[PDB]
């Protein structure tokens, strides 16, 4: 339980994967020529999750760049740590897919399936004990959507005793007003169900309202967004890098966050909220379970917490953690199942993010995500009553029922988060 | 003499092994490196500390232990301590990957894949001894390692030992430093699995040994140091009697004699006083009667529990420095005179004492003041019930839903194993409602 | 066969084609197996150059496929905003609904077109128009959670 291979596919999914990058090396002290300039001994110590180390004191990272679309390859290479990447795990194909999901699924991406699996194996086979696979990618896509589930499966297949996480970015009109990413987000969250051992929920729609109307931002950029994104990768991924009075793993946060295998959809959230350019230990307990800080553009006062686990990163007493964390137990009470004790987890870190003294990063399993699922649905379903664009689909060889049962499988789903949301102990 | 073995499984019984054989070095007078000036026989010998330290030719005196953990973090700690020169090399037995708080991975997937390099391992100081009585097992209940390991090695080990005794010390899961959420599924599956292989079983509570350490030692928020300090002066005052020279309890049979009636109901209460916060350097020093009442009050128990909604089966007064016998009489004669102490009808309505003339050992660094007298209390009575009755409605809230179950059927074992070792929690609890 | 080649050229896009087609008799009002017209098809796949011309030779604005869909029901699901005033100039019925209960205004609030929510109120969509669930435009907006969309609706 030690590396993770980190994979990228897409444009979102290497856009959002670079700034994933940029941001841990950083925290661990790397440059973009790949060498240690930090000062403390902490940020080495778990530096191999990530990193190969080479000869001359040089980390690579363990990530596999993706995508059909030739031109993303040049912009990750013209970013600041685009020499950092080991070149022979650059895999692009030569026409895009064009948004659409059967062409990455079926078609485009399934004759690059093979060439990808291949910089996989050499990079599992490098790992002293392989902790599993980490994927960043959007659904509204083609790429990171159609082939990135694909992707899923084959690993799924020759790496079955190995953990899947994936961070799935959600698509929002507010963001990318395309008709046809409802479709390709409901076909991937079809496979996302099935082949996924945890899966973090970003959502666009999320993003933007927090940069439009919390942040201020009148027209968000992408880059507005990924820098939430990328400030919630660090704080989800930061008991991976760092010691920590845990010895926490893929498996060991899979274990006890998921109590049923579908459910695994987990609802992000950061403190505080800041932008590029711009705290007590009670207001970051409290601004972290409120809805304007949520990763997911979902209110978890309309659902109840299955699992919860609390990240706090900077100088704070870890009684003061354990009083606060106790306290929002017992005013929220009736937004924690009580069917699953001591179902929320709290780990401190001394190490900071950058430019922040202290964070509070909040991973939650809540059935108040069924909002996020409800409104994909409902968009699916307007679009798919008139059959609007289905050629686009059928036209590459998928059937036409593929589309009923992602439906019927994102409407189970919204089911069975009801279900334990009304359920009681008695 | 006759050799005992522990075995430390998992990184809780690691981590309270390695305190508490540093407790044992220094109250035998034995240094890092194994040697022991005051041992006059040198290659061997029949003195009671030989029951836990055999001896090379060097004079170097090494413990019979074995340390064993599916992952290396915690074990390599040892290789690099205080005492690294102190344990064989291989006795200390690693993995590469732990059992992710899974019972079943502990048991049934990882754990098979390094059982039968411990019983070589434990098969290789079984034979340097001359008459081994048994085994001491350490290892939590909560943890995949210390739950599923610990019940396919004490299964095993009552194939190859039948006759052996195997005694438990096993630390009960508390939520103020738990690890997992699934460890009232752990405790309870390891509980029904090695309910039949176990003699005598301890349960350490979490929460008895931390709130202790905030109320008596002023510590705001203990940590694992500071609780496995605390254990280990109870674990050593425990198994004084088979290190030293006595009259109560010499060997591991004398142990379920005591203190076990009936064989199912091995779980026998500790109680611990004084525990004095080492910043009172000039504390008053207490009278064996003040210590020895200390024993009846909740507050000083390793397990929380009410002895006064229970009755005794058994009960053993371990006392430890400057204690004249005959104030132990008058100060039991004091206890006999309290609705507080009950008694069943059937077992003869008595205490067992055993003292041993040398004050309690004071690790450096610990949080412990030195005492001229102390008292360990092993009593067996029905008020423990209450510790499994916690325990059962917390896997009984997650069961009802079947939360976390496919976490355990996925690594090869059946769902009916959950109802089945479910079952036989209930029937523990009316073993206990049957006596009183 | 005329019409099925008008409604081909519709869906592509083929200005001339379309201009070529009338020209010889091709059946404007043409329908395919759901009864999508040329006008329809048009308006689903944004080619606003071919809905003026169909306009302005017969179309009628206000036809319904066999699912009770009009050219302003696609325009509005799918985004277009420039066919959707065109349209409406026009005379599309601005509360048409189809077989599942659905204005215009519906699926553009179903699918986060603001400006077309926009334009179908200045020319009187019925905020108080229910589907077969009872949902109005102003009950989608409150229960996915969209401000932006509320806004609109209360202006
Ligand atoms: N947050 C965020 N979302 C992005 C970013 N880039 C693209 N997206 C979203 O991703 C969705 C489309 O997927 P893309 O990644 O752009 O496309 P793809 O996966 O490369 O597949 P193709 O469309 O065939 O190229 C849209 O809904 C966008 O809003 C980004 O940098 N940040
Ligand atoms: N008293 C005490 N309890 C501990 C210690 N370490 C862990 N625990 C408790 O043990 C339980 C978790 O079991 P662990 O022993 O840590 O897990 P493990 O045996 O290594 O098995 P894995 O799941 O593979 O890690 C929790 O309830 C902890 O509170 C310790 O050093 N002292
Ligand atoms: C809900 O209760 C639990 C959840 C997970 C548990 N341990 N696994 C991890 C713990 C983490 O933070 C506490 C963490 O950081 C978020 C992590 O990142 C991989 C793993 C333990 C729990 O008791
Ligand atoms: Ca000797
Ligand atoms: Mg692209
Ligand atoms: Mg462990």
């Amino acid at each position: 339980m030690r590396e993770i291979v980190h994979i990228q596919a897409g444009q979102c999914g290497n856009q959002i994967g670079a700034k994933f990058w940029e941001v841990i090396s950083d925290e661990h002290g790397i440059d973009p020529t790949g060498s240690y300039h930090g000062d403390s001994d902490l940020q080495l110590e778990r530096i191999n999750v990530y990193y190969n180390e080479a000869t001359g004191n040089k980390y690579v990272p363990r990530a596999i760049l993706v995508d059909l679309e030739p031109g993303t390859m040049d912009s990750v290479r013209s970013g600041p740590f685009g020499q950092i990447f080991r070149p022979d795990n650059f895999v692009f194909g030569q026409s895009g897919a064009g948004n659409n999901w059967a062409k990455g699924h079926y078609t485009e991406g399934a004759e690059l399936v093979d060439s990808v699996l291949d910089v996989v194996r050499k990079e599992s086979e490098s790992c002293d004990c392989l902790q599993g696979f980490q994927l960043t990618h959007s659904l509204g896509g083609g790429t990171g959507s159609g082939m990135g589930t694909l992707l899923i499966s084959k690993i799924r297949e020759e790496y079955p005793d190995r953990i899947m996480n994936t961070f799935s970015v959600m698509p929002s009109p507010k963001v990318s007003d395309t008709v046809v990413e409802p479709y390709n987000a409901t076909l991937s969250v079809h496979q996302l169900v099935e082949n996924t051992d945890e899966t973090y929920c970003i959502d666009n729609e999320a993003l933007y309202d927090i940069c439009f109307r919390t942040l201020k931002l009148t027209t968000p950029t992408y880059g507005d967004l990924n820098h939430l994104v990328s400030a919630t990768m660090s704080g989800v991924t930061t008991c991976l890098r760092f010691p920590g009075q845990l010895n926490a793993d893929l498996r060991k946060l899979a274990v006890n966050m998921v109590p049923f295998p579908r459910l695994h959809f987990f609802m992000p959230g950061f403190a505080p909220l800041t932008s590029r350019g711009s705290l007590t230990v009670p207001e970051l307990t409290q601004q972290m379970f409120d809805s304007k800080n949520m990763m997911a553009a979902c209110d978890p006062r309309h659902g109840r917490y299955l699992t919860v686990a609390a990240i706090f990163r900077g100088r704070m007493s870890m009684k003061e953690v354990d009083e606060q964390m106790l306290n929002v137990q017992n005013k929220n009470s009736s937004y924690f199942v009580e069917w699953i004790p001591n179902n929320v987890k709290t780990a401190v870190c001394d190490i900071p993010p950058r430019g922040l003294k202290m964070s509070a990063t909040f991973i939650g399993n809540s059935t108040a995500i069924q909002e996020l699922f409800k409104r994909i649905s409902e968009q699916f379903t307007a679009m798919f009553r008139r059959k609007a664009f289905l050629h686009w689909y059928t036209g590459e060889g998928m059937d036409e029922m593929e589309f009923t049962e992602a439906e019927s499988n994102m409407n189970d789903l919204v089911s069975e988060y009801q279900q334990y949301q009304d359920a009681t102990a008695d | 003499m006759r050799e005992c073995i522990s075995i430390h499984v998992g990184q809780a019984g690691v981590q309270i092994g390695n305190a508490c054989w540093e407790l044992y070095c220094l109250e035998h007078g034995i240094q890092p490196d194994g040697q022991m000036p005051s041992d006059k026989t040198i290659g061997g010998g029949d003195d009671s500390f030989n029951t836990f330290f055999s001896e090379t030719g060097a004079g170097k005196h090494v413990p019979r232990a074995v340390f064993v953990d599916l992952e290396p973090t915690v074990i390599d700690e040892v290789r690099t301590g205080t005492y690294r020169q102190l344990f064989h090399p291989e006795q200390l037995i690693t993995g590469k990957e732990d059992a992710a708080n899974n019972y079943a991975r502990g048991h049934y997937t990882i754990g098979k894949e390094i059982i039968d390099l411990v019983l070589d391992r434990i098969r290789k100081l079984a034979d340097q001894c001359t008459g081994l009585q048994g085994f001491l097992v350490f290892h939590s209940f909560g943890g995949g390692t210390g739950s599923g390991f610990t019940s396919l090695l004490m299964e095993r080990l009552s194939v190859d030992y039948g006759k052996k005794s195997k005694l438990e010390f096993s630390i009960y899961p508390a939520p103020q430093v738990s690890t997992a959420v699934v460890e009232p599924y752990n405790s309870i599956l390891t509980t029904h699995t090695t309910l039949e292989h176990s003699d005598c079983a301890f349960m350490v509570d979490n929460e008895a040994i931390y709130d202790i350490c905030r109320r008596n030692l002023d510590i705001e928020r203990p940590t694992y140091t500071n609780l496995n300090r605390l254990i280990s002066q109870i674990v050593s005052s425990i198994t004084a009697s088979l290190r030293f020279d006595g009259a109560l309890n010499v060997d591991l049979t004398e142990f379920q004699t005591n203190l076990v009636p009936y064989p199912r109901i091995h779980f026998p209460l500790a109680t611990y006083a004084p525990v004095i916060s080492a910043e009172k350097a000039y504390h008053e020093q207490l009278s064996v009667a003040e210590i020895t009442n200390a024993c009846f009050e909740p507050a000083n128990q390793m397990v929380k529990c009410d002895p006064r909604h229970g009755k005794y089966m058994a009960c053993c007064l371990l006392y430890r420095g400057d204690v004249v016998p005959k104030d132990v009489n008058a100060a039991i004669a004091t206890i006999k005179t309290k609705r507080s102490i009950q008694f069943v009808d059937w077992c003869p309505t008595g205490f067992k004492v055993g003292i041993n003339y040398q004050p309690p050992t004071v690790v450096p660094g610990g949080d412990l003041a030195k005492v001229q007298r102390a008292v360990c209390m092993l009593s067996n009575t029905t008020a423990i019930a209450e510790a499994w009755a916690r325990l059962d409605h917390k896997f009984d809230l997650m069961y009802a839903k079947r939360a976390f179950v496919h976490w355990y059927v996925g690594e090869g074992m059946e769902e009916g194993e959950f109802s089945e070792a479910r079952e036989d929690m209930a029937a523990l609890e009316k073993d206990y409602e049957e006596v009183g | 066969d005329l019409g099925k080649k008008l409604l081909e050229a519709a869906r592509a896009g083929q200005d001339d084609e379309v201009r070529i087609l009338m020209a010889n008799g091709a059946d404007v009002n043409a329908t395919d197996a759901s009864g999508l017209t040329p006008l329809h098809l048009a308006a689903t796949y944004g080619h606003l150059e071919i809905v003026e011309v169909l306009l302005k030779h017969g179309a009628d604005v206000n036809a319904i496929d066999i699912m009770g869909s009009t050219p302003l029901h696609l325009a509005a699901l799918i985004g277009h905003l420039e066919i959707v005033e065109v349209l409406l100039k026009h005379g599309a019925d601005v509360n048409a609904v189809d077989t599942w209960g659905d204005t215009p205004l519906h699926l553009a609030a179903i699918m986060g077109h603001l400006e077309i929510v926009e334009v179908l109120l200045k020319h009187g969509a019925d905020v108080n128009a229910q589907d077969k669930f009872g949902k109005t435009a102003f009950d989608i907006s409150i229960d996915n959670g969209n401000e932006d969309l509320a806004e609109i609706l209360q202006k």
